[PDB]
């Protein structure tokens, strides 16, 4: 089944280190190697390095050579990845991938065939904080919504009228502010002059439960 | 016929689910089933009949030997032209007077899948690793001779 | 390092129609053994990449027949005979011929539909937020196509820069449109020092730029 299971999401402070595991199963662990690929938010894949579970041959990307450390555990099927001096741009989703065992010769195996579920790593100096919810009041179709600002970490879940209002609902992807906190918006389109009596609540759930009336 | 007693000239033996073959070292190419030599880049009068690739030698052109065809810039046996094996390689059946699939270590031809390399199966290593401090080790779906658990690399140490 | 260039960056396709993605390498991908080693990966939204094509034109196990790879040397093409709904996502090409491995920039497959002008709405900051010393103004672009759209904040006819974040929703499964949100954040004192706050929108659906503005009071 050659399955790869990665560890849960991690949150670290700038300058700290993080260790990510990836448990291999379904094949002979010591017969192949691993490669780690990260993916910045909204960006493409980036090769980080490669390590051999067969001969211990490690190899890092020259652009990120001074802060990556890879190890393998033969006793318990697991490949580890340690990233030092966690900068702000290190925030990305990290993937596990099975690669070749020897980098010198090539046989009838072709690596990067199986990928792990991925693990999310967020590097920020922020602490856990609940969001602030402000209404976006409107002024024959009108639009309204709520602003979900200054919440760390991600994510939040937003429904409208406890899920009874779903048509025309748009919850935007969160953005990382300059302050290190996240911000998100959720909007909905309703009939302008035909909805002057309906009550619309933000109904936001995080350690924070908040529903705010958003009238005119 | 490459066997467990074959000594690959300028190469080393590797084993798959159904055969053994010689893997050339460095940038050498197969001139026969058990001899590796360096390949020439161009074909002219001085390099005529000289090897330009695996089972191919140098109006000058690089042509495969008898029984082989150019498929994706590689010479493969003629009976393996239309054969896809997935986790393995197509070889000639030594027991048939036909292209069959030899699979990577860990896979075996699946009788329930037209003998494709889609069945989990074990393969006993038959390699005679002559060099001291060496044994048969598995890597990248093949068996090959490599240093034991307490040696590495001129000679294993 | 080998440079992998995919084209186009975004590929609008119609369901049931063929599609092809280009991938070009900075150097020849023919390896020392005569093989090429050009893999194709598919990455669904919020999912891990899965390798559809391995080596040259070989399909991995479980990949439908509609996917096919071709090409040689430095030019390659991934063709889809009949696009299905689950084929939306980003497609990467990767080389293993030369060390180290390098991926392509990616190609986002989207659903093609008719051009729709965005509905532009502006929202001034709330009184609750102004009581804390920060002012956030939101500009909404709703249900438009294509995805590309330019938004510029203007405060007293002064263009803002570095103080406006943006985010775009994924392509809706219902109407195949997009929506954009832009948040302009300024200090209370800076917000109280100006009067008119405007949001300018440029898009194909608009023959002229659309400006939505409000007064501070």
């Amino acid at each position: 089944q050659v399955q790869l299971v990665q560890s849960g999401a991690e949150v670290k402070k700038p300058g700290a280190s993080v260790k990510v595991s990836c448990r291999a199963s379904g094949y002979i662990f010591t017969s192949y190697g691993f490669s780690w690929v990260r993916q910045a938010p909204g960006q493409g894949l980036e090769w980080m390095g490669w390590i051999s579970a067969y001969n211990g041959n490690t190899d890092y990307s020259q652009k990120l050579q001074g802060r990556v450390t890879m190890t393998t555990d033969t006793s318990t099927n697991t490949v580890y990845m340690e990233l030092r001096t966690l900068q702000s741009d290190d925030t990305a989703v990290y993937y596990c991938a099975r690669d070749r065992g020897d980098r010198l010769y090539y046989y009838y195996y072709y690596g990067m065939d199986v990928w792990g579920q991925g693990t999310t790593v967020t590097v920020s100096s922020a602490s856990t904080k609940g969001p602030s919810v402000f209404p976006l009041a409107p002024s024959g179709t009108a639009a309204l919504g709520c602003l979900v600002k200054d919440y760390f970490p991600e994510p939040v879940t937003v429904s409208w009228n406890s899920g009874a209002l779903t048509s025309g609902v748009h919850t935007f992807p969160a953005v990382l502010q300059s302050s290190g906190l996240y911000s998100l918006s959720s909007v909905v389109t309703v009939p302008s002059s035909s909805l002057g009596t309906q009550t619309y609540i933000c109904n936001v759930n995080h350690p924070s439960n908040t529903k705010v009336d958003k009238k005119v | 016929k490459v066997t467990v007693d074959t000594v690959c000239k300028r190469g080393f033996l590797i084993q798959m689910s159904g055969h053994l073959e010689c893997k050339c070292e460095n940038d050498l190419v197969l001139v026969n089933e058990e001899t590796c030599e360096e390949k020439v880049l161009k074909c002219d009068e001085k390099t005529v009949n000289k090897p330009c690739g695996d089972f191919s030698k140098c109006s000058y052109a690089c042509k495969c030997n008898l029984g082989y065809d150019m498929v994706n810039n590689v010479c493969i046996p003629n009976e393996c032209k239309q054969v896809t094996c997935g986790n393995g390689k197509c070889i000639l059946d030594t027991s048939n007077p036909t292209g069959v699939c030899s699979c990577n270590i860990g896979k075996v031809p699946n009788v329930q899948d037209q003998n494709k390399c889609s069945k989990d199966g074990e393969t006993k290593c038959s390699l005679k690793c002559l060099k001291e401090q060496e044994t048969c080790k598995a890597v990248d779906g093949i068996y090959k001779c490599d240093c034991k658990d307490g040696f590495i690399i001129s000679i294993c140490t | 390092d080998v440079v992998m260039t995919q084209s186009p960056l975004s590929l609008p396709v119609t369901l049931g129609q063929p599609a092809s993605i280009s991938c070009r390498s900075s150097q020849s991908l023919v390896y020392s053994d005569g093989n090429t080693y050009l893999n194709w990966f598919q990455q669904g939204p919020g999912q891990s990449p899965r390798r559809l094509i391995y080596k040259v034109s070989n399909r991995d196990s479980g990949v439908p027949d509609r996917f096919s790879g071709s090409g040689s040397g430095t030019d390659f093409t991934l063709k889809i005979s009949r696009v299905e709904a689950e084929d939306v996502g980003v497609y990467y090409c990767m080389q293993a011929t030369h060390w180290p491995l390098t991926f392509g920039g990616g190609t986002k497959v989207e659903i093609k539909r008719t051009v729709a002008a965005p509905s532009v709405f502006i929202f001034p900051p709330s009184d609750e937020q102004l009581k804390s010393g920060t002012a956030s103004v939101v500009c909404l672009l709703n249900n438009f196509y294509p995805r590309e759209a330019k938004v510029q904040w203007k405060v007293d006819n002064a263009l803002q820069s570095g103080n406006s974040q943006e985010s775009v929703t994924e392509q809706d499964s219902k109407d195949s449109t997009y929506s954009l949100s832009s948040t302009l954040t300024l200090s209370k004192a800076d917000y109280e020092k100006h009067k008119v706050y405007a949001c300018e929108v440029t898009h194909q659906g608009l023959s002229s730029p659309v400006t939505k503005s409000f007064n501070r009071g």
